[PDB]
């Protein structure tokens, strides 16, 4: 569980690259699982 | 040309090995036949498909 800006979500996938994938959170190239996301402006900071 | 049977064994062994080496240069539909191009031009998820 984490919060990011909405544009970064495209990096939350097996074998991806970019700022989040390089420096915060990465999935293995053979990941088994689900990625779930939503806009949360009640937290908008 | 009297020994054409023995010269055929020599020629067929050479032709088969030359074809086996030449087939390294073919694409087979891949982006390049050079394996280090694919690994340097593409990210892993695309490179493994190529």
């Amino acid at each position: 569980s984490f919060v990011i800006r909405g544009d970064e979500v495209r990096q939350i996938a097996p074998g991806q690259t970019g700022k989040i994938a390089d420096y915060n959170y990465k999935l293995p190239d053979d990941f088994t699982g689900c990625v779930i996301a939503w806009n949360s402006n009640n937290l908008d900071n | 040309s009297a020994l054409g049977k023995l010269q055929n064994v020599v020629n067929q062994n050479a032709q088969a090995l030359n074809t086996l080496v030449k087939q390294l240069s073919s694409n087979f539909g891949a982006i390049s036949s050079v394996l280090n191009d694919i690994l340097s031009r593409l990210d892993k998820v695309e490179a493994e498909v190529q």
